[PDB]
């Protein structure tokens, strides 16, 4: 309820990098370090 | 220009089972969210723009 209450001017911005891209980066590092 | 609110919203309706002798709603941030209706005694619901 509080998360929907913050209409006094306080917001939260979304990160530029989505988790599905961090997962891709981690997979690339794992493949490189295992191959 | 109500009976102690003087708010500004899009008040539609309140479907909550509000207690009889209680008029002004509040929340965790101490914000008014309810109005006693002078005629039908129907509680409204403050909501900003």
């Amino acid at each position: 309820l509080i998360c929907a209450q913050k209409f006094n001017g306080l917001t939260v911005l979304p990160p530029l990098l989505t988790d599905e891209m961090i997962a891709q980066y981690t997979s690339a590092l794992l493949a490189g370090t295992i191959t | 220009n109500f009976n102690g609110l003087t708010g500004t919203g899009v008040l539609t309706e309140s479907n909550k089972k509000f207690l009889p002798f209680q008029q002004f709603g509040r929340d965790i941030a101490d914000t008014t969210d309810a109005v006693r209706d002078p005629q039908t005694l129907e509680i409204l619901d403050i909501t900003p723009c």
